[PDB]
């Protein structure tokens, strides 16, 4: 698993650490996976640049 | 937020919602972003697709 | 300009083309770019794999 | 369908609004799918960092 | 780093290997990083779902 | 083909220019392909947002 975030920016350096711990975790919980394998990619975005269920 | 998980072919539906299930949380508990306002994708290819520490990965066996 | 586009598996050719020819219209009009410098991948599978306001999407 | 759209910086926060909402527009009448399931995320990039058709900045 | 590759089915197992070890050793020569840093994945389909220059392509042969 | 590289943030613009160029040519090299069906897309991402092997 190589998983990718795209979330707001605005989370503190540390919140941001945890998320990523947290993900490592619950994807080699939930799929078997060795971290050794799992590969996780942060990434901020301007609330303005993202689109959920065509909402503006 | 949307979330992309790029794996090998061969889990099943059930590690599928698990990981989302499990994916979301954590993603809408660091963001306070609630789970409606997730989106999640999971890409699937050939163990030879995927490579790790350089050697590529075999097919995954469920 | 490069765009991605995944979906879940079915649609047809011709759906792809209309696609194609309506996001490179737009990008190319908001960019300045001409059509011919918009790379434009589709990445498809199945509809588990998708999953939207919580619950995954059935197979198209 | 989710849509991801790399392109340079320049454009104006309103014409990226624009931009974002002719996607969406553009895919529900391709593809037919309802708004409600469909995402759009826009990222820019500096022109160094992109390459089409093996063309070096 | 992570490096991920979109291209048309057809592709054998020897151009893969071939693609992955030029990708990394740009990779390492131009960021410090050793091959166990490096991450890289091959994302394929057939020739319709790629667009360039305006034109869908033919699948790959 | 359409190489995406996510690294760190860090190298100098003209390096940069040089990697891309770099992974054109390993691209035409390796599979083939004619650099003008080759793109690239290269992003930097800080330190803190990466994790390889669970690290």
């Amino acid at each position: 698993p190589f998983i990718e975030c795209h979330i707001a920016t605005g989370l503190s350096v540390a919140r941001k650490q945890q998320l990523i711990r947290d993900v490592i975790d619950v994807t080699n919980k939930s799929i078997g996976s060795d971290p050794k394998i799992i590969n996780v990619l942060l990434v901020e975005h301007a609330e303005a640049n993202m689109s959920i269920s065509g909402r503006i | 937020p949307m979330i992309s998980c790029d794996m090998r072919y061969g889990r099943t539906d059930e590690q599928k919602r698990a990981l989302s299930a499990g994916l979301l949380r954590v993603i809408s508990e660091a963001t306070g972003e609630p789970r409606e306002n997730i989106f999640f994708v999971i890409r699937e290819g050939s163990g030879i697709n995927f490579v790790e520490h350089g050697e590529h990965l075999p097919d995954y066996v469920p």
